[PDB]
RNA sequence: GGGGCCUGACUGCGAGGCCUGCAAGCCGAGCAGGGGCGAAAGCCGGGCCUAGUGAACCGGUGGUCCCGUGUGGAAGGGCCA
RNA sequence: GGGAUGACCCCAGGCGGUAGGGGAGCGUUCCCGAUGCCGAUGAAGGCCGACCCGCGAGGGCGGCUGGAGGUAAGGGAAGUG
RNA sequence: GGUGGAGCCUGGGAGUGAGGGCGCGAGCGAUAACGUCCGCGUCCGAGCGCGGGAACAACCGAGACCGCCAGCUAAGGCCCC
RNA sequence: GCUGUUGGGAAGCAGCGCCAGAGAGGGUGAAAGCCCCGUAGGCGAAAGGUGGGGGGAUAGGUGAGGGUACCCGAGUACCCCGUGGUUCGUGGAGCCAUGGGGGAAUCUGGGCGGACCACCGCCUAAGGCUAAGUACUCCGGGUGACCGAUAGCGCACCAGUACCGUGAGGGAAAGGUGAAAAGAACCCCGGGAGGGGAGUGAAAUAGAGCCUGAAACCGUGGGCUUACAAGCAGUCACGGCCCCAAGGGGUUGUGGCGUGCCUAUUGAAGCAUGAGCCGGCGACUCACGGUCGUGGGCGAGCUUAAGCCGUUGAGGCGGAGGCGUAGGGAAACCGAGUCCGAACAGGGCGCGUCCGCGGCCGUGGACCCGAAACCGGG
RNA sequence: CGGGGGGAACCUGGGGAACUGAAACAUCUCAGUACCCAGAGGAGAGGAAAGAGAAAUCGACUCCCUGAGUAGCGGCGAGCG
C-alpha cells in the first residue's frame, strides 16, 4: 500500500513556526528560515544560562565592593577577612546587605578586618 | 492425563464423557499457534499491487534539455522518478506471500489449539442433530437445548451438509466442514462444537 | 538468481572436511633446472589463512 | 486461546534498517562517505586489485573432464555397522534407502565402526575390518548384481 | 692455499622456528633408503654470507600404480620429472 | 547489593563526538482484531491554546471550523517521515 | 603490582586507505616558505563547545548528561573600557 | 417491521416483533438482514453462435506357413573442403544441418552408440498429416493487507486532444454546490461587471469551477514600539507600557554575549557549492541464490517440488528430489582412516534440517538524478 | 475456385546490431537479444525413432517439477551451461 505524506509535514512545520514567533521578518514566516534561527537561538540559551550565572557572580561583587569601600578597605581584603573570620557565609549573592540593612553590613566589615590587625 | 471431553446426549442418553491423550490440555506454544495463523493469512494474500518502473512509463526517452549550457539543471527524459509524470522507485510488483509452512508445525498448531479451548471448557462434541433440512429455524432451536445461547461466538464442524446450511447466515457461528479444521478459524471464535465423526478425522489428522 | 560456482577456483583448490581451504604449492611448474631437492619436494597441499573466506564464499552450492 | 496476543515471542525483529532522518543512519546512508558506493561495486570474493586475485594459484586438481563428460561408472555408498545395530532381522540394500543412508545413492558398503550384528547383510561389499567384525554371527551376501 | 679419494650440486620425509596482509622468501635438528670421505669421533640434502630472478594460464619432452564415453584397444587426458 | 524481583530502593563508576557499529522508541498507508466499538449530543481534516503526560520523536485535553466518516488493546504488512 | 570502555580467542557489520598544525630528531631546500619528505609526541580533524591569548582549527588552561540569582580554582589577570 | 423519540433528514437511541440455504455489497436526507437494488437458492431461448461431452453413420482397419529374391523415397547416403547448431571457442570432435567437389547400395542393404578399428547392441534416412496437455490478453467477467485526481493508464473531465514540429514524432493541463435547484422573483446603486436588501436552505464565510479551504503572498483595524545609533537579527538580565491576576501573555528601551544553513574540505561567516519563498512529488527495494545471527518445529534425521483432491479468504495429499548421517586420494581405490612413500619413518587432510525474522553478499537497474557518445529502424 | 489487407500480445521462419561486461581490448559477453522482413492461428512450433545411451533398459511430441549451476564449455578470463 501507499503511504503519502499526507498531513505530517504541515505539522512538523508549524510546530517549528509556533517557537519562532516573533522573529524579524522571514525568520517568523519561512518553514526553514525559523528552524534555522532557533538552532541559534537554542545554543544561545544554553550558554547564556552559563553566563547569567557568572554575571550575577559580577554584579554582586561590584555592589559589594563599593559599599565595603564605603568603610575604608576594598573587596579583596574584605573577602580576606570575612575566609578567615570563617563566615564563609555572605556568598556574594547575600551582600545585599550592602544596600537593605548596611547597619548590618558595617558590623560584617568590622568582624572581617578584625581577623586583620 | 487432564483430558475428559465431552460426550452430547446422541438420543435421550445423557451427557457422558469421552477423553483422549495430549490431544488435552497437553501444553499450549503460543509462538507457534501464532506462526501457524501468520502463515494461513499469507498464503491467502493476494500480492496484487504493481506500480509502473521509469521504465514502463509512456513517456519518449528524448532528451528534455541539452544537458549544458542551458541555464536549467541537468535531466534525461521526463519519465525519471523525480518528475510527477515519472515511474515510482522501488514501488510493489506483483508477487506470492505464500510460503511452506512445516506440517508437523501445523498438526501441532491445531492438535493444540483444540487442547487450549478443551482446557478452556469450551470443547463439546456432540452427537443429537434433529435440526434437519437446513433451516436456521431448526438450528436455532436445536442450539436452545444445547445452551448455545449466541452469547459467545461458536465454531461448528460437520460434513452433514444441512446442518451446515442450517447455522451459516447466524452472525455468531462460523460453519465449516471438518478438512477445513484450522487453527485461525479455530481461535477467532469462542466455543468449539464437533460431530463425532469430525472429531474421528480430527483424530486421524495428528495420530 | 541462484548463484553459479567459480569454476576456476573448483578447478584448483579443495575444501576440506573442516572446512579450510586446500592448495597445491605454487612455484615449480618450470623455474626448476635446478633448485634444491627440498624444493621441488616440498610441493604438497597447504592452508590459507583470510583469503579463503573469500574462496569459500565462492563454492557455494558445493559448500 | 484469545484473539490478541497470540502475538509473537521474544524475537521477531521485522524491525530492519531505514536510512533517512537526522538521526540513525543520516545523509550519507548508513554506510559509505566517498565513491564506490554508489550503484555497484567489483566483487570482492575474487576480484580486485586489478592485481591477480589468487588465481596465481595453481590446478594441480587435474582430471578435470574430457569433452562428452563424465564416465557412468557404478558409485559406492558407506555405512557403519554401528549404524546397522538398530535394526534386527536381515539389511539389504533399499531396506537401507528408506532410512538415514545410501538412499539411491546405489551400491551399498557396510564397513567401519560399531560392533557387528547378527543378522544377515546384503552388500556390494565390506572394508576386511567390517568383514571381521561381522563374523560374530553374520552374513557374506556379496557378489550380487545382475 | 695445496693434495687424496670422491659426487650428499642425494631419493623418501621434516619436530621446530625466522619473516609475513596474501603468495612468496629463509633456516632447520632428527628418522628411513642407498652412498662418499675418515682408524674413529663424526661430516656431506652444492658454493664464507647477503644479488644472478618470474605466480598461474597455454604448450613441449621423458617417464608412470591412474582415467579411457556399451566391451577390448586405441585417440586424448591425469600423475612424476 | 538487596532479593516478601518491588523492573522498586540503596552502593560505585561512567554519559563531547564526524565516518561508522549497536540499542530502544515515535509517527504515516494498509491487514487481522470487525456481523465489533466511537460518530449528527458532530467522524476525518483545518484554526488557536499561557492546560496535561512524555527526554524526544510525539500523545491528550479545551475552545473554534468542519459536516461523515473513524477505529483500542495486541499482532501483521509496506510506494513510511 | 596493576579489574581497565584492559587483554586474548571465534564470528557479523563497518568507515578509512585526501590529512593538517605544533614541538623535538634527520633528509631535501638557501641552517627560505602557512615549503617538501620520513621518524617520536601531541592536539585539530570529529572538541569553529567553555576560559586565556584584542580578534584567530590545532600556543596556555581545560575533556561540555541536564538544572541553580551558591562555593573553590586553572591559564591569565587586578588604573578606566 | 411496526411504533415511539431527537433531528432538516433516521437507517441513530428506545419499546415490542419477524426472516434466514438470504447477516456479500450498494443506495435510501445520518448508522437498515426485514424500504429499494440485490444476496442464498432456483427458473429461462423462438433466433444466431458453440458443441462427440452422449449417440449414431461412413472412411478406415480385420491370417498362417514354403518358396523366389522383384521393391523398400538419389545428385540422396558416403568422403573431402567451407560453416551453422548442440555444454563443445579446432579440441582426441563424434552427432544434427549444408554452400562446393567427388559420388553408392536395396537387407551381405544402410545411419548410429563422441576420432578410429574389432566385437556386442540400437534404429531403418533422403515424402507428407496428426488433436490434447503449452503461450498470449484486443475483448467479457471475478477478486484485491492495488491507486485515489502532482496518485492510478498519457487520458476519472469530448485526449492521443489542445499545443509543438515540414515530418517521423512529441505531448499537457482540467474531478466534487446541495438531501432536493428549492440555482436567488421583486426593490436599490451601476452602462455593465459587481454589490446591498428581500428570498430558498439544517447551513449561503454551501451562491454556482460553489465541500473541506493549510502556507507563501497582499491588505484593514487594534496593542506595544522606534528619527545620536553600528546590524547572522537572536539570546540572557533588568526596567517600562498593554491585555485577564500575588500567575501569566504581548511588546522592547538599556546592559552582557553572539562569524547564517547545507555541501565539500587539512581548513568556510566565509569573497568556495546549492538554495527567491510556500506547498505538494522526490532516493538503500524486490525476486532467486548465498552467508552469519535469531524465534520456533522435529531430530540421525529433516524436508517435500511440480501436480492431484478439498475449500471458495480451509486445508489436505504428493518423497521425484534436496541437504545431513564419512573421510582421504587427480584417479583406479581404500575406508575411520587415507594420500606421498620401499616403509611396523615421518607428516597432510581426517565427528543436522525445515519454516519465520534481521544483518550482509552474488545476479538482475540494485540508493536516486545526470552525460560526451555507440547501434537498429525510420 | 483461391489469393491480396488487417489484428494487443503470444508463435514460427528468413535476416540480425551496439552500448554493455570482460574494471583497457580484439577471441569471448550483451545475444540469436533489440530491431527489420515473411508467414501461422486461436494458438504456433513439435510430433510417432535411420531416437536415447549402457540399463536382461526405455519407447511419438509438447509443457511443468526434478536432475543441476551438475556434466562440461571457457583469452580454462569474464562468464556460458
Amino acid at each position: 500500500p501507499r503511504a503519502k505524506t499526507g498531513v505530517v509535514r504541515r505539522r512538523k512545520h508549524k510546530k517549528i513556526l509556533k517557537l519562532a514567533k516573533g522573529y524579524w521578518g522571514l525568520r517568523s514566516k519561512s518553514a526553514r528560515k525559523a528552524r534555522e534561527t532557533l538552532f541559534a537561538a537554542g545554543n544561545y540559551a544554553y550558554a547564556h544560562r552559563k553566563r547569567r550565572k557568572r554575571d550575577f557572580r559580577r554584579l554582586w561583587i561590584v555592589r559589594i565592593n563599593a559599599a565595603c569601600r564605603q568603610h575604608g578597605l576594598n573587596y579583596s581584603t574584605f573577602i580576606h577577612g570575612l575566609k578567615k573570620a570563617g563566615i564563609e557565609v555572605d556568598r556574594k549573592n547575600l551582600a545585599d546587605l550592602a544596600v537593605r540593612e548596611p547597619q548590618v553590613f558595617a558590623e560584617l566589615v568590622e568582624r572581617a578586618k578584625a581577623a586583620q590587625g | 492425563m487432564k483430558e475428559v471431553a465431552v460426550y452430547q446426549i446422541p438420543v435421550l442418553s445423557p451427557s457422558g464423557r469421552r477423553e483422549l491423550a495430549a490431544d488435552l490440555p497437553a501444553e499450549i506454544n503460543p509462538h507457534l499457534l501464532w506462526e501457524v495463523v501468520r502463515w494461513q493469512l499469507a498464503k491467502r494474500r493476494r500480492g496484487t499491487a504493481s506500480t509502473k518502473t521509469r521504465g514502463e512509463v509512456a513517456y519518449s526517452g528524448r532528451k528534455i534539455w541539452p544537458q549544458k549550457h542551458t541555464g536549467r539543471a541537468r535531466h534525461g527524459d521526463i519519465g525519471a522518478p523525480i518528475f510527477v509524470g515519472g515511474g515510482v522507485v522501488f514501488g510493489p510488483k506483483p508477487r506470492d506471500y505464500s510460503y511452506t509452512l512445516p506440517k508437523k508445525v501445523r498438526k501441532k498448531g491445531l492438535a493444540m489449539a483444540v487442547a487450549d479451548r478443551a482446557r478452556e471448557g469450551k470443547l463439546l462434541l456432540v452427537e443429537a442433530f434433529a435440526g434437519v433440512n437446513g433451516k436456521t429455524k431448526e438450528f436455532l432451536a436445536w442450539a436452545k437445548e444445547a445452551g448455545l445461547d449466541g452469547s459467545e461466538s461458536v465454531l461448528l464442524v460437520t460434513g452433514n451438509e444441512l446442518v451446515r446450511r442450517a447455522a451459516r447466515n447466524l452472525p455468531w457461528v462460523v460453519t465449516l466442514a471438518p478438512e477445513g479444521l484450522n487453527v485461525y478459524d479455530i481461535v477467532r471464535t469462542e466455543r468449539l462444537v464437533m460431530d463425532l465423526d469430525a472429531w474421528e478425522v480430527f483424530q486421524n489428522r495428528i495420530g | 538468481p541462484k548463484m553459479k560456482t567459480h569454476k576456476g577456483a573448483k578447478k584448483r583448490v579443495k575444501i576440506t572436511a573442516s572446512g579450510k581451504v586446500v592448495a597445491m604449492k605454487t612455484g615449480k611448474r618450470h623455474l626448476n633446472w635446478q633448485k634444491s631437492g627440498k624444493e621441488i619436494r616440498q610441493k604438497g597441499r597447504k592452508f590459507v589463512l583470510a583469503k579463503p573466506e573469500a574462496e569459500r564464499i565462492k563454492l557455494l552450492l558445493p559448500y | 486461546d484469545l484473539r490478541p496476543n497470540p502475538g509473537a515471542n521474544k524475537r521477531r525483529k521485522r524491525v530492519g534498517r531505514g536510512p533517512g532522518s537526522g538521526h540513525g543512519k543520516t545523509a550519507t546512508r548508513g554506510h559509505k562517505g566517498q565513491k564506490s558506493r554508489s550503484g555497484g561495486l567489483k566483487d570482492p570474493r575474487r576480484f580486485e586489485g586489478g592485481r591477480s586475485t589468487t588465481l596465481m594459484r595453481l590446478p594441480k586438481r587435474g582430471m578435470q573432464g574430457q569433452v562428452p563428460g563424465e564416465i557412468k561408472r557404478p558409485r559406492y555408498q558407506g555405512v557403519n555397522l554401528k549404524d546397522l545395530a538398530r535394526f534386527e532381522g536381515e539389511v539389504t540394500p533399499e531396506l537401507l534407502v528408506r532410512a538415514g543412508l545410501l538412499k539411491k545413492g546405489y551400491r551399498l558398503k557396510i564397513l567401519g565402526e560399531g560392533e557387528a550384528k547378527p543378522l544377515k547383510v546384503v552388500a556390494h561389499a565390506f572394508s576386511k575390518s567390517a568383514l571381521e567384525k561381522l563374523k560374530a554371527a553374520g552374513g557374506e551376501p556379496v557378489l550380487l548384481e545382475a
